[PDB]
């Protein structure tokens, strides 16, 4: 599609079997899901935003739908606001800024 | 914003 | 003008004077920029993202040129990491997202 920034720009992503909303988010580096079970192994991240730095929990290869597109990725568990969906995966599904 |  | 994210995507903006530059957010709603002075007075605001909250000064009606383009809105000025462009004046200058 094509998305408009009147409204904050959320998606479904389907990660595990569930459909969730995140934000397609330019801003940020990753992306970065709210508490959630993912599978096997984990690393630990810092990563910083606008109130500073977080510690998160970092899943590699995991495999999430987004507006029934397929990527491939580094997933960050942690303490977000909201599901950030970040430049890692929106350059996986060809995501363009345009003006 | 998310950096790192 | 497409724009890629395979770089965090960071435009010349012409403030005051000054040329600074500010990073291009869809995941933020206002523009929150560094330290320093506007002209009028203000409303204190709490934003808050990754990390916690942060005490920013509104200022309305403020004239950025993000990259050559004019637009008017809402400025916060407080202490941030880098300075964000949000989705407040993305779409004045028709700024979207595609894929
Ligand atoms: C972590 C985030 C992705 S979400 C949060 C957002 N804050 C703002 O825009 C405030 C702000 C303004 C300017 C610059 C920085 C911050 C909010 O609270 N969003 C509720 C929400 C989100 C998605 C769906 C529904 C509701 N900040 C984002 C960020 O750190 O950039």
């Amino acid at each position: 599609p094509q998305i408009t920034l009147w409204q904050r720009p959320l998606v479904t992503i389907k990660i595990g079997g569930q459909l969730k909303e995140a934000l397609l988010d330019t801003g940020a580096d990753d992306t970065v899901l709210e508490e959630m079970s993912l599978p096997g192994r984990w690393k630990p991240k810092m990563i910083g935003g606008i109130g500073g730095f977080i510690k998160v929990r970092q899943y590699d290869q995991i495999l999430i739908e987004i507006c029934g597109h397929k990527a491939i990725g580094t997933v960050l568990v942690g303490p977000t606001p909201v599901n950030i969906i970040g430049r890692n995966l929106l350059t996986q599904i060809g995501c363009t800024l345009n003006f | 914003l998310q950096e790192s």
